C-alpha cells in the first residue's frame, strides 16, 4: 500500500501522436496544443518499434 | 596475378585454387593473389557457397590501410559469377552492392564497389544508370574524387548508343570548371564518346545465341 | 439437399496432387517475406541529417563562444508601441496575442527613437526596451512578386489581332507615352476584364505581357485570399493596396476570380461568409475614398455570366475584352506558329487543314500537330506527310464531335 | 551564374519492390523449387554480411569531440519554430506556434543560405536559441499516397487490349525510357490521360500494371481525398501535392474517380458546396496554369463522361481520351484463358460455348465465373471442372441485370 501510494504521487505524462521518426533514437511529435517536437526515446521502446 | 588467372580461367573444378594458393603461400601482400586465380576459375554457374567465402573471410575489419586493395580484389571477383545466371541473381547483385557497400562501406564501397555496375551489363536500363549519378551528381570531394571520377568513366561502359547524352553532357557542364580540368577532361569525354563508338557493333557483353560465354572476359577483365 | 463439407473430408483434399511440393515451395515464399522484412530493420539507414554546415568552419564558434552567448544573451521579445508620454517614459506597448503592459525604458537606448508604432526588443522579466526593429514587411506578397520572365513573344498569339489592340491601349501605351492622354484630355482605363471559351488564349496575353512589361508585375494566386481564420484573408487584401502605392504604376494580374466571389446572397442563413467579407475588402480598395492612381488591374475567367454586378460596374473593370474563334485566317496563322519547329514535309498545304477544324481553339490546333508527329513513331520517320495529319484530324475532333453524322451522312452531298 | 544553386541538392527515391518477378514455371515444378531457394541465398547473405558489417566495427571516435558537445549544446527537448523575417547580424526573428516572437540569436554551425522565410527552424526552450532547420517539412497526409509496392503483375496479366495498351505506353513509359525520338521533332509527349467507360472493364489494371512495370515514383489518389472542412484545408492539400511530386523524381500523378471532382461548374445556392467548388477550381490552375509544369504526368478515370466540367477536358490539360468497351467475340477468349491458368481443367468443356452463345458481359463478369465454378467442385466433392460448373455458374452471376429493353417492334 505505501507504495501504491508513492507512486501515484508523481506528475503525470503528455500524450503526443508520432508524425515519423528521425534517425538515432529521435522522432517528430506534435503534442496536440503546440507546436512539434524532436525528442529522445527510453530504454525499453525502440526506433522499429515506432 | 592476373595472367594466371586468365591461364586457368572457366573450371569450377577447385583443384586450381588448391594449385594455386599452395604454391604462393607467402606473406599477405602476395597473398593479395589468393583471391584471383580461386575466382578467375569461377567464371559463371550458381556456387553460392563460393559467395559466401567471398564475403565472410575478409568482410570489413576497418583495416586500417593494410589489406585495402584484397578486399576491392574480393570483390571484383564478386563482380562475375554474377553476369551469367541470366539475370536471376543481377537484380540480388544491384540489390546487396546498391545497400551493403555504397550505403555501410568504407574503402571497399566508396573506392571501387561501382566497376559491378562497369562490369555487370553493358545494354543500359534506368535502374542502375540513374543510381550511380545519386553518388556521382554528388561527388563526395573530400576523397581523391578519381575515384569517384574513375566511377564515372565506365557509368559509360554501357554500349549500343542512348540517350544518356543528358546525363554526360550536363556533368559535363558542371565538370569542365568544377572537377577540374587537369585530370579528368580526357576522362568525361572518354565517357562521352564510348557510348556512340561507331552506330554498330555494340555486343562485348560475353553472351552468344542465348548464354554461351565466348571469352572476351580474357581481353576486357584487364582493363 | 446439398451439403458436402465434413471435418475429415477436409484432410482428402491438402493431401492430393503435389503432396511433395506444396508446402515445400510454400514457406519459402513465406518466410523470404518474412525476411524482406528482417533486411529492413536490420538496415535502419533513415538518416535525416539537416542544419548542420560542413563540420570544418564552425569549429571556431563551439569552442567557448557557444558558450559564452547562453547566459549572457537575451531571449527578448519584439512587440508595438501604442504611445508615449512627457518628461517620463510612461510607455504603453501591445502585444496583439499577450496582454498590453505599460514599462520603462532601459540603459542602452537613445530616448529620441521610440516613436509610435514602431517594433522594439523588450526584456522577458521586466518588460524593458532594448533594441528597436525595423518596420515589418509582408511575408507572402514577397512571394508573388514574380521577378521571372515567362518566355512568350506577341508572334505567338496569332488569331488576335485586334484583341492585342485594345489590350496594347490599356497597359502599355500610358506606361511609355503619359502624354497624348492628357494634350487630348482623356483618361485611359484601369481596369480589363478577359472572358470566353477555355484554351483560347486568356493565359498567353497575361504571360506574353509579363514579358514585354519594364514595370512592376504581380501574380496574384487566388486561393491564398481563403484562409482557415475569420478576418484574415481580408487582412491580405490591405498589405497588397499598400505597396501598390509605395513604388509607382505596378501591374496586378488575378488569375479566376470566380473561385474568390461570384454572387452575395443569403436565404439559408449562412454558408461563403468569409468570402464575401475578402471579396467586400477587394471592392472599396478598388474604387471608393482615396482612389488609387497608378494600379492597373486584370482579371480573367471562363464563367463570365456568374459573377457580382458589383465587379461588372465600369470604374472597378473598364474593358471588356472577349476572345472568339479564329474565321479561317486565324487558324492558317496559327497552324504555321505550332508546326514551324518540327521536322515536316516542306510541300505540305495548311489551309486544307484549316478547314477541318470548324469550331477550335488554339489548344485543339496545337494537340493535332502534338499527334500527327506521334503517328510518325508509330511508322518509322523522321518527317511528316500530309496523311500524317489528315489521320491526327480524325483522331482529335470526329473521334469525339461526331459519329452518327460520318457514316450515314448522305443528306449533304 | 549558369547553373544557379545546382537544382536543389535532391536526389530521388523509387521503389524497392520488384525484387525478382521471373517466377515463370508457374506450377508445382522444381524450378519454382530451385528459383525461390536462390533468392533464398541471396537474402540470407545479404543479411549475414550486414550482420557482419555492425559486428567488426572496432572504429570508436564518436565525434571526434565536434559534434558529441553540439549534440551535448543543443536541448534535449527539440523544438520547432517558424522563420518571420531575418536580421542578419546572428540575431534573427523567429515566431513559434502562438505567434510569439524572440530576438533569437544563431547558435552556429548553420549555414545562412537556405534558410527563407516560410522555412520551419529548430529551437531551444531555455534561450529558445536556433540549432537547427527542419527539412521535407512534409505535411502526414501526402505521405501516405506514396505507393512502395508494385501490387500485381504486368502487362502480360490483363486479357488483351493492345490498341489501347499502345496508347497509354506513349505517354508513360516511352518517353521516359527512349526520349531521342521527340527531339528529332521538337514535339513534347502528351501529359494528361482519361480512362472512361462502363464500369468492370480494366480502368483501375491499367494503372496497377504501370505502377508495377515502372521506374519513377507513384502517387495515388482516391477520389474525395483531398476535401475537408476548414475552408481552405482543401486547396492547401492540392499545392502540396504537386509539389512533393515536382520535388521529387520525374514521376506521375495517378487521381482516381475524378467525377467526384468535376460537374460543370454551375453556380448555386449552398455554401458547403462552393469549397468543394473552389478546390476543384484551383487544381485546374495548377495542371495546365502559369507558366511550367515539369515532368508531371497526371492520369484520371470515371465510368461517366459527359458530367464533367468542359475546362477539364480541353487539351493542354489532357491530350488522350481512351475508350475502353465491353468485349468481344476474340479478345474475350483471353480473358477466359487467363483467369484459367492455374486451376484443373478436365477435358470436357469448350471455351467458346459461353462465348458465342451469349454476348454481353464485362471482364470482370469473367472472374466471377471461373471462382464460382470452382466453388461449384467442391460443392458436389469435386477438383476438376466440367461444363456442368459454367451451366450453373453462367446462370448464377448473370442474374443480376434486368430482363430486357422493348418488345419486338423493331425488325
Ligand atoms: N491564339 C492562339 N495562338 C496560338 N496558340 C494558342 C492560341 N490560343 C491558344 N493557344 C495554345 O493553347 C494553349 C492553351 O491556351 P491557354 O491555356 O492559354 O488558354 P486559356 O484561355 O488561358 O485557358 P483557360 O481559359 O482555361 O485559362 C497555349 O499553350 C497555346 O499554345
Ligand atoms: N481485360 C481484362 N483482362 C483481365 N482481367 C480483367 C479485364 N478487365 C477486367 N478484369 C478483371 O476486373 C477486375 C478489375 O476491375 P476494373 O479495373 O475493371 O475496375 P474499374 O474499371 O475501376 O471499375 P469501376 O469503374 O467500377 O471502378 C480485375 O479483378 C480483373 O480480374
Ligand atoms: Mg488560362
Ligand atoms: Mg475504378
Amino acid at each position: 500500500l505505501r507504495e501504491e501510494l508513492q507512486l501515484l504521487q508523481e506528475q503525470g505524462s503528455y500524450v503526443g501522436e508520432v508524425v515519423r521518426a528521425m534517425d538515432k533514437k529521435k522522432v517528430l511529435v506534435k503534442v496536440h496544443p503546440e507546436g512539434k517536437f524532436v525528442v529522445d526515446v527510453d530504454k525499453n521502446i525502440d526506433i522499429n518499434d515506432v | 596475378p592476373l595472367g594466371l588467372g586468365l591461364n586457368h580461367l572457366g573450371k569450377g573444378e577447385a583443384i586450381e585454387a588448391i594449385l594455386a594458393a599452395l604454391e604462393v603461400v607467402s606473406e599477405p601482400f602476395r597473398s593479395f593473389a589468393n583471391t584471383l586465380v580461386d575466382v578467375c576459375a569461377y567464371a559463371g554457374s550458381g556456387n553460392v557457397l563460393k559467395v559466401q567465402q567471398l564475403l565472410h573471410i575478409c568482410s570489413e575489419h576497418f583495416d586500417s590501410k593494410e589489406k585495402e586493395e584484397d578486399k576491392d580484389k574480393k570483390e571484383k571477383k564478386d563482380k562475375d559469377k554474377k553476369e551469367a545466371p541470366a539475370d536471376m541473381g543481377a537484380h540480388q547483385g544491384v540489390a546487396v552492392l546498391g545497400i551493403a557497400l555504397i550505403a555501410m562501406g568504407e574503402e571497399i564501397g566508396a573506392e571501387m564497389a561501382l566497376r559491378t555496375f562497369g562490369h555487370l551489363l553493358r545494354y543500359g536500363e534506368p535502374t542502375l544508370r540513374r543510381a550511380v549519378p545519386l553518388a556521382l551528381a554528388l561527388i563526395s570531394v573530400s576523397n581523391p574524387r578519381l575515384n569517384i571520377l574513375d566511377t564515372l568513366s565506365k557509368f559509360s561502359h554501357d554500349a549500343d548508343p542512348e540517350v544518356s547524352y543528358n546525363s554526360i553532357f550536363a556533368m559535363g557542364m558542371v565538370g569542365s570548371g568544377t572537377n577540374n580540368a587537369r585530370l579528368a577532361a580526357m576522362l568525361r569525354q572518354l565517357a562521352q564518346y564510348h557510348a556512340k563508338d561507331p552506330n554498330n557493333l555494340f555486343m562485348v557483353r560475353l553472351a552468344q545465341g542465348l548464354t554461351h560465354l565466348g571469352k572476351g572476359t580474357l581481353t576486357l577483365c584487364p582493363y | 439437399p446439398i451439403r458436402a463439407l465434413d471435418e475429415g473430408d477436409i484432410a482428402l483434399l491438402k493431401t492430393y496432387g503435389q503432396s511433395t511440393y506444396s508446402r515445400q515451395i510454400k514457406q519459402v515464399e513465406d518466410d523470404i517475406q518474412q525476411l524482406l522484412k528482417k533486411i529492413n530493420e536490420l538496415t535502419g539507414i533513415k538518416e535525416s541529417d539537416t542544419g548542420l554546415a560542413p563540420p570544418a568552419l564552425w569549429d571556431l564558434a563551439a569552442d567557448k563562444q557557444t558558450l559564452q552567448s547562453e547566459q549572457p544573451l537575451q531571449v527578448a521579445r519584439c512587440t508595438k508601441i501604442i504611445n508615449a508620454d512627457s518628461e517620463d517614459p510612461k510607455y504603453i506597448i501591445n502585444v496583439k496575442q499577450f496582454a498590453k503592459f505599460v514599462v520603462d525604458l532601459s540603459d542602452q537606448v537613445a530616448p529620441t527613437d521610440i516613436e509610435e508604432g514602431m517594433r522594439v526588443g523588450v526584456d522577458r522579466n521586466k518588460y524593458q526596451i532594448h533594441i528597436p526593429l525595423p518596420p515589418k514587411i509582408d511575408p507572402t506578397v514577397t512571394m508573388m512578386q514574380v521577378e521571372e520572365k515567362p518566355d512568350v513573344t506577341y508572334s505567338d498569339v496569332g488569331g488576335c489581332k485586334e484583341q492585342i489592340e485594345k489590350l496594347r491601349e490599356v497597359v502599355e501605351t500610358p506606361l511609355l507615352h503619359p502624354e497624348r492622354f492628357v494634350n487630348l484630355g482623356i483618361e485611359p482605363p484601369k481596369g480589363v476584364l478577359l472572358f470566353g471559351p477555355p484554351g483560347t488564349g486568356k493565359t498567353l496575353c497575361a504571360r506574353a505581357v509579363a514579358n514585354r512589361t519594364d514595370a512592376c508585375f504581380i501574380r496574384v494566386i487566388g486561393s491564398e485570399l481563403v484562409q482557415k481564420y475569420v478576418g484574415e484573408g481580408a487582412r491580405m487584401v490591405r498589405e497588397l493596396f499598400e505597396m501598390a502605392r509605395t513604388k509607382k504604376a505596378c501591374l496586378i494580374f488575378f488569375d479566376e476570380i470566380d473561385a474568390i466571389g461570384g454572387a452575395r446572397f443569403d436565404d439559408g442563413a449562412g454558408g461563403d461568409n468569409e468570402v464575401q467579407r475578402t471579396m467586400l475588402e477587394l471592392i472599396n480598395q478598388l474604387d471608393g475614398f482615396d482612389p488609387r492612381g497608378n494600379i492597373k488591374v486584370l482579371m480573367a475567367t471562363n464563367r463570365p455570366d456568374t459573377l457580382d454586378p458589383a465587379l461588372m460596374r465600369p470604374g472597378r473593370l473598364d474593358r471588356k475584352i472577349e476572345f472568339s474563334l479564329p474565321d479561317l485566317e486565324g487558324r492558317t496563322h496559327i497552324f504555321k506558329i505550332h508546326a514551324r519547329s518540327m521536322s515536316v514535309e516542306r510541300d505540305i498545304r495548311f489551309e486544307l487543314l484549316a478547314r477541318l477544324c470548324p469550331n477550335s481553339t488554339g489548344a485543339e490546333i496545337r494537340s493535332v500537330c502534338t499527334e500527327a508527329g506521334m503517328f510518325a513513331i508509330r511508322a518509322r520517320r523522321k518527317i511528316a506527310t500530309e496523311k500524317d495529319f489528315l489521320e491526327a484530324v480524325n483522331k482529335v475532333i470526329k473521334s469525339y464531335a461526331k459519329f452518327s453524322a460520318t457514316p450515314r451522312y448522305m443528306t449533304y452531298n | 551564374p549558369t547553373r544557379v544553386g545546382k537544382k536543389k541538392k535532391k536526389t530521388k527515391g523509387p521503389d524497392a519492390a520488384s525484387k525478382l518477378p521471373l517466377v515463370t514455371p508457374h506450377t508445382q515444378c522444381r524450378l519454382k523449387l530451385l528459383k525461390l531457394e536462390r533468392i533464398k541465398d541471396y537474402l540470407l547473405m545479404e543479411e549475414e554480411f550486414i550482420r557482419n558489417q555492425e559486428q567488426m566495427k572496432p572504429l570508436e571516435e564518436k565525434q571526434e569531440e565536434e559534434r558529441s558537445k553540439v549534440d551535448d549544446l543543443r536541448g534535449t527537448p527539440m523544438s520547432v519554430g517558424t522563420l518571420e523575417e531575418i536580421i542578419d547580424d546572428n540575431h534573427a526573428i523567429v515566431s513559434t506556434s502562438v505567434g510569439s516572437e524572440h530576438y533569437v540569436s544563431i547558435l552556429s554551425f548553420v549555414d545562412k543560405d537556405l534558410l527563407e522565410p516560410g522555412c520551419s527552424v529548430l529551437l531551444n526552450h531555455k534561450v529558445h536559441a536556433v540549432i537547427g532547420v527542419l527539412m521535407d517539412d512534409t505535411d502526414p497526409l501526402v505521405t501516405v499516397m506514396k505507393v512502395e509496392k508494385a501490387p500485381q503483375e504486368t502487362y502480360a496479366d490483363i486479357g488483351g487490349l493492345d490498341n489501347q495498351i499502345q496508347e497509354i505506353k506513349e505517354s508513360v513509359e516511352l518517353p521516359l525510357t527512349h526520349p531521342e525520338y521527340y527531339e528529332e521533332m521538337g514535339i513534347k509527349p502528351p501529359k494528361g490521360v482519361i480512362l472512361y467507360g462502363p464500369p468492370g472493364t480494366g480502368k483501375t489494371l491499367l494503372a496497377k500494371a504501370v505502377a508495377n512495370q515502372t521506374s519513377a515514383t507513384f502517387l495515388r489518389v482516391v477520389g474525395s481525398e483531398l476535401i475537408q472542412k476548414y475552408l481552405g484545408d482543401g486547396p492547401k492539400l492540392v499545392r502540396e501535392l504537386f509539389r512533393v511530386a515536382e520535388e521529387h523524381a520525374p514521376s506521375i500523378v495517378f487521381i482516381d474517380e475524378i467525377d467526384a471532382i468535376g460537374t460543370k461548374r454551375y453556380d448555386s445556392n449552398s455554401g458547403g458546396e462552393r469549397e468543394i467548388q473552389r478546390t476543384m477550381l484551383e487544381l485546374l490552375n495548377q495542371l495546365d496554369g502559369f507558366d511550367s509544369r515539369g515532368d508531371v504526368k497526371v492520369i484520371m478515370a470515371t465510368n461517366r463522361i459527359e458530367t464533367l466540367d468542359p475546362a477539364l477536358i480541353r487539351p493542354g490539360r489532357i491530350d488522350r481520351k481512351i475508350e475502353f468497351p465491353l468485349p468481344d467475340e476474340k479478345t474475350k477468349k483471353r480473358i477466359f484463358q487467363i483467369h484459367t491458368s492455374r486451376m484443373t481443367l478436365a477435358d470436357d468443356v469448350t471455351l467458346d460455348d459461353l462465348i458465342m452463345a451469349k454476348d454481353d458481359l464485362s471482364g470482370a463478369d469473367i472472374k466471377a465465373i471461373c471462382t464460382e465454378a470452382g466453388l461449384m467442385a467442391l460443392r458436389e466433392r469435386r477438383m476438376k471442372v466440367t461444363n456442368e460448373d459454367f451451366k450453373k455458374s453462367k446462370e448464377n452471376v448473370l442474374y443480376k441485370k434486368q430482363e430486357g429493353t422493348p418488345e419486338g417492334l423493331y425488325l
